[PDB]
């Protein structure tokens, strides 16, 4: 869900989606840290019904 | 909801799963759990969820001095630092936070001497 | 001055003393314990190899076992260990679940 | 040498249902692909001689395998090397600056490294067969391994001898011990008296202290010893004959017991008596008739088993005449008749 | 001090399973009953 | 080879000199971490 790629050739510091039912990205942003530094930011949004266990 | 698989994270020192379902590890069997299985006598579910799917190993001890043996297989090594011609290696079934507790005693001076339960033979 | 592995010897081996079928004092009687780990000693070991005497098919070793220990065709004894002697002896009592009763294993 | 040993081992069954079909064949067959060539407890392992004693196939607790495991107490013929013995064969395979690595070839398959000196290097090369001698406990049986690692030096001849003060008798069931070795030395000599005479007789002539002028050293059916101008007034004893006059008793064996170097050492032949007139250099030990008695069989078996291996390897003159510079680099170590 | 190991607590920190419930009896192979009823 | 076994006993000590210097399997000599990858030998990382 997020790219990324470490100076040393490469190694992958990549960001996986560990959970049990899929999301959709509702909205993504690049915003600045307190340092003045790019980190991303990723709102996942999910269809919550009314379900069995509720 | 939750549920793992019989293979996931591992943490470094015991060897056990990761602590639950933020760190993609598995569920806790805890004290009280083996208590109540040993009250049922279930003693090849404890093997089966304490060792084969938590942390079981494989120890090595010399018989003749009770110590920590080397053995290998593959690449054949059979030898003990303690008397290297009088080695008595018997696997003893084990767990690794066992065999981390066993070394964090020894580093403290306090010297633990397994003797093993002794061959059997019928007569003649 | 010197080290534990010094003055430690291994405990030494023992003889299987076996009590003579007429002086066996335990109950003839599998506990729901010995029946359950004949069984599931008998299943793996049907799991290896396979070879039974039962008559009838099943598809599961568990199924295999459980009928060879009911219809008595189970290839294991019970060994019940009832004290090691410190001159270094181990007075067993070998028990034939062929020829016992069998608990309510429902 | 060459004995019984009882082994104690606990074996793992895969299959315990087919194992227990045929408990005897199986469990050999196991013993043997496990221990055969292999040391194991200070020796090495050649032979399964049978199984002495066994447990029932218990069926391991403490994992869900449902494998079972046997307790076995068996009885093996094995090799256990002496210290400071004497090996008539090695093939030197590895010659570098910082040791020589040589394999024994006639016995068990054995590891010989020699620490390099700068007197060593520039002599021993690769394909060479030379005999070799042992040092003291040097002979470790590392477990699990298929050789016996020793370190060694290329035999030459010593010029010295030991001098034993007997003050005990040697008794009839002690004599009952020893007819083993007794009976070996009779097996060796029989074998001996098999192989051909003249390469009994050079190898004889090269491993002698001193040296004779030809047809003077050997008399295989007495054993009269070599006719050098009766060096000694005092005719040597046979260790046989005495042997077996003291199962009658009718002899003592107190006194000096030497085997001086012009003696030679494959025969049974050996010198008593009953004041210390020997010419040794070191001081006599004072034992029983038991440890002078061990040490001089074990000698003879030892210089006997020199000598038919020596025989053995070297069938033919032509590798005589290969290897015939290990041969002067002997006889130049000898001592003349200038005495 | 020499612990002999038996109950519950002794073995499980050892790393073992307890002598306890279905591990309290051992069970051996029947072997006059397989050569005579087996092949190999 | 190595066959089955069970820890019978356990035997508590005092650990001396001579049993650290039997049981160890090589001597801390340098305060090297790291020579390169690798642990550095001799260090109290190494690798034996
Ligand atoms: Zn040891």
């Amino acid at each position: 869900i997020i790219g990324k790629v470490a100076k040393i050739k490469y190694i992958d510091r990549s960001v996986m989606y560990g959970f049990d039912e899929p999301a959709v990205v509702d909205a993504v942003m690049r915003p600045h840290g307190p340092n003045d530094e790019i980190f991303g930011l990723m709102r996942l949004r999910y269809e919550r019904n009314l379900n069995i266990g509720d | 909801r939750y549920a793992v698989a019989s293979y996931g994270p591992t943490d470094a020192l015991t060897g056990q799963p990761l602590d639950g379902k933020r760190s993609h590890g598995g569920l806790r069997l805890g004290e009280m759990e083996h208590w109540v299985l040993t009250a049922q006598g279930a003693m090849q579910t404890i093997i089966e969820k304490s060792h084969d799917d938590s942390d079981g190993c494989i120890s090595y001890i010399c018989r003749n001095c009770g110590e920590p043996a080397i053995y290998n297989a593959s690449h054949p090594i059979y030898k003990c630092m303690n008397c290297d011609v009088q080695a008595d290696i018997g696997m003893v079934d084990s767990r690794r936070s066992s065999i981390v507790f066993q070394h964090e005693m020894r580093a403290a001076n306090v010297n633990i001497t397994s003797v093993l339960s002794p061959r059997v033979f019928q007569p003649a | 001055s010197p080290s534990i592995c010094e003055g430690f010897v291994q405990a030494s081996s023992q003889t299987l003393v076996i009590i003579p079928d007429n002086e066996r004092i335990t109950s003839n009687v599998l506990t729901t314990f010995e029946a359950t780990r004949l069984v599931a000693v008998r299943a793996q070991q049907l799991a290896i190899n396979g070879s039974t005497m039962l008559k009838k098919k099943y598809s599961s070793p568990i199924d295999i076992a459980k009928q060879e220990l009911f219809n008595r065709k189970i290839p294991l004894l019970v060994m019940r260990c009832i004290k090691v002697t410190p001159e270094g002896q181990k007075i067993v009592e070998i028990w034939n679940p062929r020829e016992m009763g069998i608990p309510l294993l429902d | 040498m060459i004995d019984q040993k009882i082994f104690e081992t606990t074996l793992n069954i895969d299959d315990p249902t087919n194992f227990c079909t045929n408990v005897e064949a199986h469990l050999l067959k196991e013993l043997e692909n496990i221990y055969v060539g292999k040391c194991f407890k200070n020796s090495f392992i050649l032979n399964i001689t049978g199984v002495i004693q066994r447990s029932p196939c218990f069926i391991m607790r403490t994992n869900n395998s449902g494998r079972g495991y046997m307790h076995v107490r068996f009885s093996a013929v094995v090799s256990y090397l002496n210290a400071f013995d004497l090996i008539a064969a090695v093939k030197i395979i590895k010659n570098d600056s910082n040791i020589i690595l040589g394999e024994s070839l006639l016995t068990e398959p054995v590891t010989i490294v020699i620490p390099s000196s700068e007197s060593q290097n520039n002599v021993a090369e690769v394909g060479q067969i030379v005999p070799v001698q042992l040092a003291n406990s040097s002979v470790y049986y590392i477990p699990g391994r298929q050789q016996a690692s020793a370190t060694g030096s290329i035999f030459i001849p010593k010029h010295t001898f030991s001098v034993y003060h007997v003050q005990e008798e040697l008794t009839q069931e002690q004599a009952l011990n020893l007819t083993k070795l007794v009976n070996i030395i009779e097996m060796l000599l029989e074998s001996r008296s098999k192989k051909d005479f003249k390469q009994i007789c050079f190898f004889e002539k090269l491993y002698y202290t001193y040296s004779i002028s030809s047809d003077e050293i050997l008399d295989l059916k007495i054993w009269k010893g070599p006719k050098g101008k009766e060096m000694s007034r005092l005719k040597p004893c046979n260790v046989l004959s005495f042997l077996y006059d003291a199962l009658k008793n009718k002899n003592s064996s107190l006194g000096f017991w030497a085997r001086p170097p012009n003696l030679l050492k494959s025969s049974p032949l050996a010198y008593q008596q009953d004041q210390n007139s020997f010419n040794a250099t070191e001081l006599p030990i004072i034992c029983s008739a038991e440890v002078m008695f061990v040490t001089l069989l074990k000698e003879i078996i030892n210089y006997l088993q020199f000598i038919n291996d020596l025989c053995d390897t070297f069938n033919n003159e032509q590798l005589i005449k290969r290897h015939e510079n290990i041969w002067m680099l002997i006889e130049q170590r000898k001592i003349g008749h200038d005495f | 001090a020499v612990n002999p190991i038996y109950g519950i607590a002794a073995p499980t920190l050892m790393g073992s399973v307890p002598r306890i419930g279905t591990m309290y009896s051992d069970i051996i192979m029947d072997e006059k009953y397989i050569t005579e009823n087996y092949k190999s | 080879e190595a066959g089955y076994a069970e820890i019978a006993a356990v035997q508590f000590n005092i650990a001396g000199d001579n049993d650290h210097k039997r049981q160890g399997v090589m001597e801390v000599t340098i305060s090297n971490l790291f020579e390169g990858t690798l642990p550095a030998e001799g260090g109290i990382y190494d690798a034996r």
